[PDB]
């Protein structure tokens, strides 16, 4: 399921590739656990909160590199 | 996901090498005499994956190597090889091996053959489903007389650690700290863009300058860096709405998480009645609250007594029914059970049997009994054996086993 991967992030993230956490939709993740198929306990939604927010880190983490990186080669281009 | 096979060594009374014949994915009943070895047996198995062996001081540590004649014990180990067809575990092979080994200043878990952290072996026992916040994969007569013998509020608070107060506001907390070190990501990203972008802006002067008429390398790959930087927006743009949808779930968990507790609350109740039925048939039981400050057990046998007022054999076979309830609840892959059925009537250890009988059709249970109730409901049998104050195990017949009990 798409919860599965967000149980990842939350205990053994080490298994989310780069590439899943780039793909991951945060923004339908949230509403799986927002809006579930079926209630779930208090325990599992702190889980999957952490977990989210994980894959979100991680996002921004990625993001700051490359434009560190972009900015480090644009100005290497001007000289 | 279930326990394949055990192996041993240097480990209380089990001094040397004990690799243990693999389960069955059912029903393990390990039946020996009265100090033979049963209980270190599954104190080799808590040692592995219980939370309550996690810490342990080195006078602890010490305390679980072998003492006895002939040369000194100074190191010990226990593995446990998991069958993993299930991927139950998130570790990309069938059998997944987790070993303990300690000595006198050494306690390392080895994943595979890898070093990794107790935080490691935590976490990925989590990611299976064992929460630290259920004492109950692992039920000793201990924890059935600790639950007999609680008060009304103590059970108040075991009920609210399974239904994950203490998990959400730790899993909260931990979420929001790392929520706000992701703010200043977001911050540094937004400088940077900011910079890239008056980059692109000179560029753009510098190559209409030209046109009208800064490294060529910049103006060739002018764009190049504008192409980069949409790709960067776009993931910015993503942040921000995984941002908002981030705030909105914390605050739906806040206002749902009092609905939560009691969803979990009125489902144990619910399989308390049931488990006592099936247990007690005839009679029946239940759950009452409290002034909420306590949680409280209300039962009868006939066809209603508060909890003490009752026989210490039925004092145990209530608390036992509640500690099925919160495993029903809350179900994982197999059970270890010592001596669950010490002090319970014949006719309640039969009750009991043919419970896990139903159950190790989608469960692993391994067991140990000195009673023979419990030998009708197991699929293996394995004798403990002690010669030479060191203990053995070995598979036996149904037969053999009518025979440690
Ligand atoms: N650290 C140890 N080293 C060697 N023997 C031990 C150690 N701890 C306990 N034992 C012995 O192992 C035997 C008890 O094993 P135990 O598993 O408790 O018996 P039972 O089979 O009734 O549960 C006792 O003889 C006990 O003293």
């Amino acid at each position: 399921g798409p919860l599965a991967k967000i149980w990842l992030a939350a205990h053994w993230d080490k298994k989310l590739t780069k590439a899943h956490v780039f793909e991951c939709n945060l923004e339908s993740s949230v509403e799986s656990i927002i809006s579930p198929k079926v209630k779930m306990a208090l325990r599992t939604s702190g889980h999957l909160l952490l977990g989210v927010v994980r894959i979100y880190h991680r996002k921004a983490k990625y993001l700051l590199a490359d434009c560190n990186e972009a900015f480090i080669k644009i100005k290497m281009a001007f000289r | 996901m279930y326990i394949k096979q055990v192996i041993i060594q240097g480990f209380r009374s089990y001094r040397d090498q004990t690799i243990v014949d693999p389960f069955s994915s059912k029903h393990n009943v390990i039946v020996g005499r009265n100090g033979s070895g049963k209980s270190n047996f599954f104190y080799a198995i808590q040692f592995v994956l219980s939370d309550e062996f996690s810490h342990l001081r080195p006078e602890q540590r010490l305390a679980l190597l072998h003492e006895g004649t002939g040369p000194r014990v100074i190191s010990a180990f226990v593995e446990i090889i998991f069958d993993n067809s299930d991927n139950r575990l998130p570790i990309d092979k069938e059998e997944v091996s987790l070993r303990r080994v300690i000595g006198a200043k050494k306690d390392q878990y080895f994943l595979d053959k890898k070093m990794v952290t107790k935080n490691d072996v935590m976490n990925l026992l989590e990611s299976a489903g064992f929460s630290r916040s259920n004492p109950y994969y692992i039920v000793k007569q201990g924890k059935i007389n600790q639950m007999a013998t609680a008060p009304d509020s103590q059970r108040l608070k075991l009920l609210r650690e399974v239904a994950g107060t203490r998990v959400y506001d730790e899993r909260k907390e931990e979420s929001i700290s790392l929520m706000k070190e992701t703010e200043g990501k977001r911050e540094k990203i937004n400088e940077l863009l900011k910079y890239i972008e008056e980059r692109l802006h000179t560029l753009e002067e510098e190559k209409e300058e030209l046109a009208g008429s800064v490294n060529k390398k910049a103006l060739d790959q002018f764009v190049n860096f504008s192409e980069q930087k949409e790709k960067l927006i776009k993931r910015q743009e993503e942040l921000d709405r995984g941002y908002k949808s981030i705030m909105e779930l914390m605050n739906v968990l806040e206002l749902r998480k009092y609905e939560a507790i009691q969803l979990t609350f009125k489902q144990v109740s619910k399989n308390f009645s049931e488990v006592f039925q099936k247990l007690v048939p005839g009679g029946k039981a239940t759950l009452v609250m409290k002034k909420f400050t306590g949680v409280g057990i209300r039962v009868s046998f006939t066809g209603m007594r508060e909890m003490q007022q009752l026989s210490g054999g039925q004092k145990s076979l209530v608390a036992l029914a509640l500690i099925f309830a919160i495993q029903k609840c809350d179900p994982a892959p197999f059970y270890l059970f010592d001596q669950i059925d010490q002090a319970l009537d014949a006719q309640h250890r039969k009750a009991v049997s043919d419970m896990i009988m139903e159950l190790a059709v989608h469960a692993q249970f391994i067991t140990t009994t000195f009673r023979p109730e419990l030998l009708e409901s197991a699929d293996k049998f394995y004798g403990v054996k002690f010669r030479n104050k060191v203990s053995h195990i070995d598979v036996i017949t149904a037969e053999m086993a009518k025979d440690f009990v």
